């Protein structure tokens, strides 16, 4: 029956799928390797198949099957997308959430997450002739790494490695942006990344950082500042950490630039009194010292308009109280 | 007004409550058919408790109002009550005991005619209203609409003695009462035929119930020697 | 009397022991055959809508029953915003078989109270569950309310295409899922999308079970929606005469 | 923020306004996106390490204001970082229901 | 009310 | 509800199915013919999987005969290497007969899945035997364990008799009547607590177990267990009191906590548990308190972790040095959950901390040890020891302190 369905062959493929499916109800328990051709190869009834041994292998069978599939890596034989799909269904199977509410976690070595993240990177080699897939297959590495900071680590030097190869070819640039997702979804390593994605345009994708509602909150208590000397000893710490995430983080912040920016177009009416009264000159120079130390890295063109927006704030000021 | 009383006596904060609620229950209805009613009726008693139990309080008012207009707002108090109406019967309980003394007669009629509407369709709490009811008896007094009173509130009884069967302690509460009654009450034919009525049910509650009559306590042979 | 008839079946509903309470829940029917009338019915409603909130699983599930026997009364409800908001709160229950309960409530009510947005997010939401009687629960009232509207019907149709094209559903319950397209009849261009996805079911999926499923769904959705009844025809005897499965053309046949 | 203060106390007053309430808020968010997204964490009521209460959907004035922080945040990326769990079944909640005000 | 997650909306009659 | 459910039309695609491919007159598949295919020398999996693949399509009035085999035989379903849709379609079979044939299947149920090393082993639990005794269909062989459709029979069969023996005994106590009350309400708190440590114990990852991998059929049986206790809770919240009360091995406390949405009933009971005078029942009260705060971070939470800081400040300066070592080991690592939680717990968590370390290192340094880990004072970060307590319980101290400042930091 594999021998038939492997070789044009009309609708008569059913009744051989379904006799597969009937006589060997466990797909891939006997003779593994036509199986796994069947499944991953480089084709119509493909995700019924996929579907049959995601639902009705018993676990050894699975694990076998990520084991052959993430193992060799040098095959070039399974195809990403479908080896994709069969880990995200193999992660999601209901019957291991049954009973979850659905709110707010796997392991594997070392080399079987290097050859799951060729393998993405393959599939986005192969979706190029936008970052959407990506960003779409990113959560799979994200639960395969179970948040190991030395995996990460390995990944990330990996993936540059791979760059440093490739340097700006199809599989450099999707390279480039899979790391600079990784690092947004993984900025707590010290690193802040060699030049390779200093040099991309990739921050501003629509994408999560895990550590930007946090820059948030801290940009927030900077800005927001009373006649208190309480409020300013904690805008002053707010102003340290600030400035030791932008010399440690310096992208982090820019995705932040318009923020700021409109913050400061706010602040600039008020006449000079009580603008020194306020100590928001302790905001304005705070914020010119964060955009001084965040020097080379500023004057990119997408944050060009942020960059103009808190120069013309500035002018503004010194326009107004000339005096 | 509904309860009798003259320009010295004090406003009543609780009839002041009865006062809003006749002014939400009949203004929301404003003479329209019952459908629309009801169902604006439902709206306001959904929207949250307070206003629940300001359109039952309403509603009870009410059905000591008018014949008719009691017909048909008991008719809306069981199709709209939701908890059945238990703290209405609490809040029945503190206004019956409490304003008793100042009650119009035909307001006094309605309310019994209430009492009976409820002991016969076996509403919950019912017990509760029925001794709370009783307890307002004066004993040792020969005021005619005071023994009118206990005559409607004995048929109503006698008419629902099996409702008396299953409420346990209101057997004892009756018989005792009763009891109390029968050695209160002679001097006339009509109080002739009343005193066999009671001895006639008391007899067979006594028979029907003597484990149940257990727990009374001495003074039921008190009560026995007399009569 | 109708009000006395329906008060003292009410204080069995009251009574907590749980056999007196199902006994009236169950009698409710009989009530609204002797009285067909909307106050009455709209008041044992409100009331069945109250105990189906607070009640337990079992006295839920007999209030189910209730609601699809009394198919006919529903219709002469006054106040349904009141009854159906009472109804969904038990939505956000954790217990995953009171929300399947209460999905298949709001499939029997679907008739009464269709274009209802969150509604249909509460069965948008179930269907991408885990617990498998919530998932069944979300696909009976997809069906009923797929059959009720036509927004709804849409995206129905694109979270199904995009369901069976994933991976992560198994297969029984792609077959489960398959017949709710028949309802898709509600304008041109998404019976075409429907046809469309359903040609990609039958090319990707040629097991016996969902290609009978499919195949006769599109027949369904063909006789409903006549514009394309000349190339399902044509796919009928393409399939009678390509397919060597006896079962496939049997059920070509019929 | 007084906009948004007034916008609801007018729905309070005057329910039967809300489409044109939620159109104005739409607007407010696409055209000033920036300006919002620092009164994103006050107008969630997020707490920083509490987990806030699931609101009433439905509802005119959350309604208004989630309409007010989608529309912010179509052009801003920074902005839905801030949401919890229950924000984004709302924004899916919204999106199918009022696609013609909510966005992508 | 162990049906109903602390963090669910409350049904205020 | 489960089976009544079951039986609700889902989309009538079943219908469809019967009126298509049983009139192909396949039904010569008898139960003869079924009992003969699992009485193959060989496995012989393809017979068994067509004939019980085709009895998925039958209506559940004519499903009566293969009664007898399907149960007889689903013994033999716990060998290695059986197709998991072979034991998928008994599920399904087994749910539609239970449906329909409640109570002789449960008898027979029960009878067949006997340990069998017994052979026979008292196959006379008749209806009123396991009416009396709910906990029998525990006592069942153990490859089922690990067997989660067999295993989901076991529960609907266990959550069935726990009722029925409510019932039973009711019945009986008042036929027997010719106080007892009391000691009915308590017979069955204990028997349902019973039954819930029972499968508690069963979800715990054995020694060969013991002996990463988080999708196996150990996980798929823990989600089973955890929805009927889900069942049970919500049936009864005073039984999941009495569990805690009773406590359980503290490595389910992750499990039970995500797995089990009415847990946050514990918040409620979990100042009163805290006030027993059982070390043990105290020590279960930190660690389950630990869990709830990092699944649900309340203000009523934030307020029982207050209590709960409180209460371990307060009985370190009551306990001797061995109850403090036997205290404090375990409830050390419910601080770091505490300080996940509630950030506004850190001034109070390291005044606790930095009182406990001046305690025990005093105590180490009234008995000679070995390491002496107060010259060790300028040690490093030491990640993951038959040494006496209170080194031990400094090292434990370090290690808490560690992980705050390490997950605060990042």
């Amino acid at each position: 029956v594999s021998s038939l369905l492997l070789q044009r062959l009309g609708p008569s493929s059913g009744l051989l799928v379904d006799w597969l499916e009937m006589l060997d109800p466990e797909v891939v328990s006997s003779c593994p390797d036509l199986q796994l051709r069947l499944l991953f190869s480089r084709p119509s009834f493909r995700p019924y198949l996929l579907t049959l041994f995601t639902h009705q292998s018993s676990w050894p069978t699975l694990h076998q099957c990520i084991r052959v599939l993430l193992g060799k890596s040098r095959e070039q034989r399974f195809d990403p997308s479908a080896s994709l799909d069969f880990l995200w269904a193999c992660i999601h199977v209901p019957r291991i959430w049954q009973g979850r509410d659905q709110r707010t976690v796997l392991r594997v070595q070392g080399p079987e997450l290097i050859s799951l993240v060729e393998l993405i990177l393959a599939e986005a080699e192969t979706r190029s002739q936008a970052c959407s897939l990506i960003q779409a297959r990113l959560p799979l590495l994200l639960s395969c790494c179970c948040g190991d900071d030395e995996s990460v680590r390995k990944v990330t030097e990996h993936l540059s490695g791979c760059i440093q190869q490739w340097g700006d070819s199809v599989l450099g640039r999707r390279c480039r942006d899979l790391l600079l997702q990784l690092y947004l979804q993984r900025p707590e390593l010290r690193v802040p990344v060699p030049e390779v994605l200093l040099h991309s345009e990739g921050a501003a994708s629509s994408s999560v950082c895990k550590l930007d509602g946090l820059i948030h909150r801290f940009i927030t208590l900077l800005a927001d500042t009373s006649d208190s000397r309480a409020l300013e000893n904690r805008g002053a710490d707010a102003s340290m950490a600030c400035r030791k995430l932008a010399v440690a983080h310096p992208l982090l912040l820019l995705r932040h630039l318009p923020m700021i920016a409109a913050l400061l177009h706010g602040r600039t009416h008020l006449n000079f009194q009580e603008f020194r009264q306020q100590n928001h000159l302790s905001c304005f120079l705070h914020v010119l010292g964060l955009l001084e130390l965040l020097q080379p890295h500023v004057f990119r063109s997408e944050h060009q308009g942020a960059l103009w927006d808190c120069l013309l704030s500035f002018i503004r000021l010194l326009l107004n109280y000339r005096k | 007004r509904l309860l009798l009383s003259t320009s010295l006596d004090a406003k009543d904060e609780l009839e002041e409550r009865l006062e809003r609620c006749m002014s939400i229950v009949t203004s929301m209805t404003a003479g329209v058919s019952e459908r629309e009613a009801n169902d604006a009726l439902n709206a306001y008693v959904c929207k949250g408790l307070p206003q629940h139990e300001e359109i039952c309080l309403g509603l009870f008012t009410l059905i000591l109002t008018e014949p008719a207009q009691a017909q048909k707002c008991y008719r809306d108090l069981a199709l709209v009550s939701r908890d059945g109406m238990n703290i209405v019967l609490n809040k029945i309980n503190q206004i019956l005991m409490e304003k008793y003394l100042k009650l119009q007669d035909t307001c006094r009629t309605q309310l019994v005619w209430l009492v009976r509407e409820l002991v016969k369709s076996g509403v919950l709490g019912a017990d509760g209203v029925c001794m709370t009811f009783m307890k307002q008896i004066a004993g040792g007094d020969v005021t005619a609409k005071n023994i009118w009173l206990a005559e409607s509130v004995l048929d109503i009884l006698t008419e629902q003695r099996e409702w008396v069967l299953k409420s346990s302690i209101l057997i004892a509460m009756a018989v005792y009462t009763y009891l109390r009654l029968i050695v209160d009450h002679h001097g006339t034919a009509q109080l002739q035929a009343l005193r066999q009525k009671e001895v006639d049910f008391c007899i067979s509650l006594l028979r029907e119930r003597f484990m149940e009559c257990l727990m009374i306590g001495r003074d039921l042979v008190r009560l026995l020697q007399n009569v | 009397d109708a009000n006395s008839a329906l008060m003292e079946l009410d204080k069995g509903l009251r009574s907590g022991k749980l056999g007196e309470q199902c006994e009236a829940v169950v009698r409710f029917p009989r009530l609204f055959q002797k009285y067909p009338f909307p106050i009455l019915i709209n008041s044992a409603f409100l009331k069945l809508a109250d105990v189906f909130r607070v009640g337990n699983n079992f006295l839920r599930l007999c209030v189910l029953k209730v609601t699809q026997q009394s198919e006919k009364h529903l219709e002469k409800i006054l106040n349904v915003d009141e009854f159906v908001k009472r109804i969904f709160s038990v939505i956000h229950s954790n217990d995953p078989v009171a929300r399947a309960i209460t999905l298949r409530m709001l499939g029997s009510l679907a008739s009464i109270i269709p274009e209802r947005k969150n509604a249909h997010h509460s069965i948008r939401q179930s269907l991408d569950s885990h617990d498998n009687v919530e998932v069944e629960a979300a696909v009976f009232a997809a069906a009923n309310f797929s059959a009720q509207s036509k927004d709804f019907a849409v995206g129905i149709c694109n979270k199904i295409s995009e369901m069976i094209q994933g991976l992560a559903t198994p297969v029984d319950l792609k077959l489960k899922l398959i017949p709710i397209l028949q309802h898709m009849h509600h304008d041109a261009i998404l019976a075409s999308s429907a046809r469309q996805l359903l040609q990609q079911l039958v090319t990707s999926y040629p097991s016996t079970k969902m290609v009978i499923v499919s195949l006769h769904t599109f027949t369904l959705l063909a006789a409903s929606s006549l514009v394309d009844t000349p190339k399902q025809i044509q796919l009928l005897l393409q399939y009678l005469k390509n397919d060597p499965r006896k079962a496939v053309k049997r059920l070509a046949i019929q | 923020h007084l906009a948004l203060v007034e916008l609801l106390k007018n729905l309070t007053k005057y329910p039967t306004d809300r489409d044109s309430i939620w159109k104005c808020l739409k607007f407010l968010g696409s055209r000033h996106p920036t300006l919002v997204l620092p009164l994103v964490p006050e107008l969630l009521s997020t707490h920083p390490f509490f987990d806030t209460a699931e609101p009433d959907m439905d509802d005119p004035a959350y309604i208004a204001v989630l309409v007010l922080i989608f529309n912010a945040a179509k052009t801003c990326p920074t902005m839905p970082a801030l949401f919890s769990d229950h924000t984004f079944r709302h924004y899916a909640y919204l999106r199918d229901s009022l696609s013609h005000l909510v966005p992508a | 009310s162990p049906s109903y997650s602390p963090t669910s909306p409350s049904y205020s009659p | 509800v489960d089976d009544w459910i079951c039986e609700e039309e889902i989309t009538g695609t079943d219908a469809l199915l019967r009126r298509m491919l049983l009139t192909n007159n396949a039904k010569n598949h008898s139960p003869k013919q079924l009992q003969e295919a699992f009485s193959a020398v060989p496995v012989n999996n393809t017979q068994v999987m067509q004939i019980i693949e085709h009895l998925t399509l039958l209506s559940a009035s004519e499903l009566i005969p293969y009664a007898e085999v399907l149960t007889s035989n689903m013994s033999q379903l716990l060998n290695s290497g059986v197709p998991r849709r072979i034991l998928q379609t008994v599920n399904k079979l087994w749910m539609v007969l239970n449906t329909v044939m409640p109570r002789r299947l449960w008898v027979m149920t029960v009878n067949a899945l006997q340990p069998s090393i017994k052979f026979v082993r008292q196959q006379k639990y008749t209806q009123n035997d396991l009416m009396i005794d709910p906990l029998i269909v525990l006592r069942c062989d153990q490859r089922v364990h690990r067997c989660p459709p067999l295993m989901d029979i076991t529960l609907h069969m266990l959550n069935g008799y726990l009722l029925a023996s409510k019932a039973y005994l009711s019945a009986h106590l008042k036929e027997t009547e010719q106080t007892r009350e009391e000691l009915k309400n308590a017979l069955l708190a204990a028997q349902d607590s019973a039954a819930v440590q029972i499968l508690l114990e069963i979800c715990l990852p054995t020694e060969e177990e013991k002996a990463d991998n988080l999708l196996c059929n150990l996980r798929e049986v823990q989600c089973l267990i955890c929805c009927l206790l889900h069942q049970m809770y919500i049936a009864d919240p005073n039984i999941a009191k009495l569990v805690h009360f009773q406590g359980y091995p503290c490595e389910l406390l992750p499990l039970t906590v995500a797995g089990i949405p009415s847990m946050h009933i514990c918040l409620d009971f979990i100042p009163e548990l805290i006030a027993q005078p059982e070390l043990e029942k105290q020590i279960f009260a930190i660690q389950l308190l630990s869990h709830l705060c990092i699944q649900y971070a309340l203000p009523k939470s934030l307020s029982v972790a207050r209590l709960a800081v409180n209460v371990m400040g307060t009985l370190l300066t009551v306990l001797t040095q061995a109850k403090r070592y036997a205290f404090f080991m375990p409830t050390l690592p419910s601080l770091v959950s505490f300080c996940r939680a509630f950030p506004p717990l850190y001034e109070d968590i390291m005044s606790l901390l930095i009182q406990i370390g001046q305690v025990c290192a005093s105590d180490v340094a009234t008995q000679t040890r070995d390491i002496d880990p107060i010259i060790t004072r300028l040690q490093q970060i030491k990640e993951k020891g038959s040494m006496d307590p209170d080194v031990q319980l400094c090292h434990c101290i370090e290690r808490t302190v560690i992980e705050i400042i390490n997950m605060s930091v990042s």
